[PDB]
């Protein structure tokens, strides 16, 4: 990219989030998110990182959403809940009225190019619409589809994911519409999803087949400590074979470790996370 | 002469997490103040049922940002609920690991949520719009070096992550510690890669990052002189130093009304009134607490609890840390006092306590503690021996109770669990920010941001620039008050 480029508006809107999503992404080793910001998207809205504030902030993005209708691109980073009219929570105030998620997704939602929902609360609920929670907890597509809101969903999972699906599930869209327009483009985006919103290029290979321990696991050989890295990490609870990502392959935080070879995977990108993935540390 | 204005901000923004703040403004100064944590999950009615073990995972996602802080504070608890005696290359192991985001999370804050208030971005989003009079002092040079350091302190904070990584497994969200210890003997090799980061991480920081603290505060000198509040703080110990469980990088503390005092976690009680749970729930002790939101209850504003100690308000976070601690401050600290302020100091405390609990105090203290870190891990760097285990393999107990204390970058932070039938029964969470960004108690005690909003300068009611910095010297993190 350059300074001088085309970079479409985007707003990143926080429900039930851990703001982990947006830690994920400062991490991109290539491009670095300076590169990103600078050259890439125009982050218009962020309530962690933009210098305005409050019902301002609101106010500007409502000014940009009216330019772009149509045409901005929504992050939303979190779930969205239903219970007590919105009430858990609360995304701002204008004109002496509060803005719950609901409310923001309600009035954002119709009008954006596309929702992508950023890690597994957003796209499945994950850990707010776990058992034992009361809030109405909702993922993105649910919450659209229940409203009547047609808007396409692109779903970018983990807890958090990888910066690399995140930008680059935004670098697969940008490239489909400069070559087909942008209802062209995001029809192909959506024909590289699975059943489950994900995109292939990230999410179309399992863990365990892929898995370095693999003849550990078909010979019985099981670490039965943490700390012995020879052995198949199963019995400790790794969710590997139910498991859908590359990890494997691109690592984390620079390539440094992955969560196999340090402990074991929670398979923390599956819509059943985390109850269907718990207990973590027995088979 | 002025009347009142009351103002209402929300987003409060360069923050983490939902908060609302509402100020009384008369006569140019704030007279009254009330902090809303907007957003709320339940972490503690969510882990009830599961496997013990699994809260060291559950309990992470409460913050992106601080998840080490979390995962310290449950595998704490969870050793001392299940006996497990962790080895001590495996102490030491964890304090690398949860280390080297003190220094991701400092960076973060200093930079890219706070240096917004002081310096002008390149001119695009999401630097622009602001405030028409946003009270930007810094000459065009000065302007620029924080702009540069900013975008160098990008590259910083995610080499820090790649410390916490190198033994931890990936970040956000650690795999690699767990009760019994660290998941993974470091390695020779893996240790160097971590001493090679660590070199580019402290260069910044003496360089770059305790320079420019001092050298903005020097052109925000009035900063030092509002934002006291209460002058009242909290620290209950963090990193230990040996097996014993006495010795502590930071050791406890509490500072209330000019004196000095220890720390008993027998006199916390959380408190309800103004906070959106059940009536019947205040007054608390964390061993017997209860989480049940009523969030059409009227009168309230907040889904933070409000934390006390024996009835007082304190706050929490580097301040905090190096006000109760008083270490030695940074060679490069003493010069630049010297040098730009006139100020004579050896240690922390002969900043005075005016200054030191002040708006630019706050920013202060914490670059002060991100240099003191960086002579702790250094000190773990030789104190680790490679290849020695760093993990026990404890059976989950029956029925077991246990307490987990450490510091959070904001400050203090201890989880409680119960076990019973081999699952969670009750787990409770106080955390940092939750003594920071409370709202009143049952007795209309103000929270201590609540109380350090009070005398904030707003001379421009369309450009109250003041408040929002006030609020950011204490690096909020909403999602850590209300879990
Ligand atoms: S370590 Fe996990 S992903 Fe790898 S072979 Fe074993 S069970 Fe499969
Ligand atoms: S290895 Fe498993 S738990 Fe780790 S990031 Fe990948 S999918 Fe999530
Ligand atoms: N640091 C941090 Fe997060 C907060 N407040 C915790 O604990
Ligand atoms: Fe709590
Ligand atoms: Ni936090
Ligand atoms: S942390």
């Amino acid at each position: 990219g350059t300074l001088t480029g085309e970079r479409p508006p985007v707003f990143w809107l926080q429900g039930q989030g851990c703001t982990g999503c947006s830690v994920t992404l400062l991490n991109s080793v290539h491009p670095s998110i300076a590169d990103v910001l600078l050259k890439v998207i125009s982050l218009e809205f962020h309530p962690t990182v933009m210098a305005w504030e409050g019902e301002h902030a609101i106010e500007h993005m409502r000014k940009v959403a009216e330019k772009f209708k149509g045409k901005f691109f929504l992050v939303i980073e979190g779930s969205v809940p239903v219970e007590a009219d919105g009430k858990y929570c609360i995304i701002g105030e204008a004109n002496h009225h509060e803005i719950s998620m609901v409310d923001a997704l309600k009035e954002f939602g119709p009008n954006a190019a596309a929702v992508l929902a950023v890690g597994t609360c957003a796209a499945y609920g994950g850990i707010p619409a776990a058992e034992g929670s009361e809030t109405g907890a909702t993922a993105v597509s649910k919450f659209l589809g229940d409203n009547g809101i047609k808007t396409p969903v692109v779903n970018i999972p983990g807890c958090p994911p990888h910066p690399d699906w995140i930008v680059g599930t935004v670098v697969l869209a940008l490239d489909a519409i400069k070559k087909n327009g942008l209802e062209g483009g995001l029809a192909e985006v959506v024909k590289v999803l699975d059943s489950d919103g994900r995109p292939t290029p990230f999410f179309g290979r399992n863990i365990h087949e892929n898995c370095p321990y693999l003849d550990k696991y078909d010979e019985g050989v099981m670490s039965a400590t943490f700390t012995d890295k020879v052995g198949c990490r199963y019995d400790l609870g790794c969710k590997g074979p139910m498991t859908m990502a590359d990890c494997f392959e691109r690592k984390w935080n620079g390539g440094v470790n992955w969560c196999v070879q340090n402990a074991v995977c929670i398979g923390c990108v599956e819509p059943d996370f985390p109850d269907g993935k718990s207990p973590f540390y027995q088979a | 002469a002025t009347g009142r204005t009351t103002i209402a901000i929300d987003p409060v923004t360069r923050i983490e997490g939902h908060l609302k703040a509402e100020v009384v403004v008369e006569n140019g100064k704030v007279v009254d103040a009330r902090l809303s944590g907007g957003m709320y999950r339940g972490f503690e009615t969510i882990l009830r049922g599961r496997d013990p073990r699994d809260a060291s995972q559950i309990v992470q996602r409460i913050c992106g940002v601080c998840p080490t802080a979390h995962s310290t504070a449950s595998v704490l608890a969870l050793d001392e609920a299940f006996g497990a005696k962790v080895p001590n290359n495996g102490r030491i192991t964890r304090n690398l690991i949860f280390g080297a985001n003190y220094l991701q999370s400092h960076i973060l804050h200093f930079y890219h949520l706070s240096a917004q208030d002081f310096v002008q971005g390149p001119d695009t989003a999401p630097f622009v719009p602001r405030f028409p009079k946003s009270d930007l002092r810094l000459s065009k040079e000065l302007n620029k070096a924080g702009v540069d350091q900013y975008i160098e302190a990008l590259e910083v904070r995610r080499i820090c992550h790649e410390m916490v990584a190198l033994f931890g497994g990936r970040m956000p969200h650690v795999q690699g510690q767990v009760v019994g210890g660290a998941t993974e003997i470091p390695t020779k090799e893996k240790l160097v890669e971590y001493a090679a980061r660590f070199k580019k991480v402290r260069d910044f920081v003496e360089q770059k990052y305790v320079p420019v603290v001092y050298t903005i505060g020097s052109k925000y000198k009035d900063m030092f002189k509002v934002g006291q509040g209460f002058k009242a703080a909290l620290c209950v110990g963090a990193f230990p130093l040996d097996n014993s469980g006495k010795k502590h990088l930071f050791m406890p503390g509490v500072y209330a009304k000019g004196k000095d005092m220890p720390f008993d976690p027998s006199k916390i009680k959380e408190y309800v009134k103004y906070s959106w749970f059940a009536e019947e729930t205040t007054g608390l002790n964390y061993k017997e607490g209860k989480t049940i939101p009523a969030p059409d209850k009227a009168g309230a504003y907040s889904f933070v609890k409000a934390p006390r100690y024996d009835g007082l308000s304190l706050e929490v976070g580097p301040l905090a840390r190096m006000w109760v601690n008083n270490p030695e401050l940074s060679p490069v600290g003493k010069k630049l006092l010297k040098d730009l302020f006139g100020i004579s100091a050896k240690k922390f405390r002969d900043l005075g306590e005016e200054a030191a609990f002040s708006l630019m105090g706050r920013h202060v203290a914490r670059a002060e503690e991100t240099y003191y870190m960086l002579g702790a891990i250094e000190g773990w760097l030789k104190e680790i021996k490679a290849g020695e285990d760093t993990v026990v393999m404890p059976a989950v107990p029956a029925s077991a109770e246990g307490t987990g204390f450490t510091e959070a970058p904001r400050g203090s932070l201890l989880h409680y669990v119960k076990v019973k039938d081999s699952k969670i029964d009750n787990y409770q969470i106080v955390s940092a920010s939750l003594w920071n960004c409370n709202p009143r108690d049952d007795m209309g005690q103000r929270g201590a941001v609540e109380e350090a909003l009070i005398g904030i300068p707003v001379d421009d009611i369309q450009n109250p620039v003041n408040v929002a910095r006030l609020i950011r010297a204490f690096d909020p993190c909403l999602g850590c008050a209300v879990h």
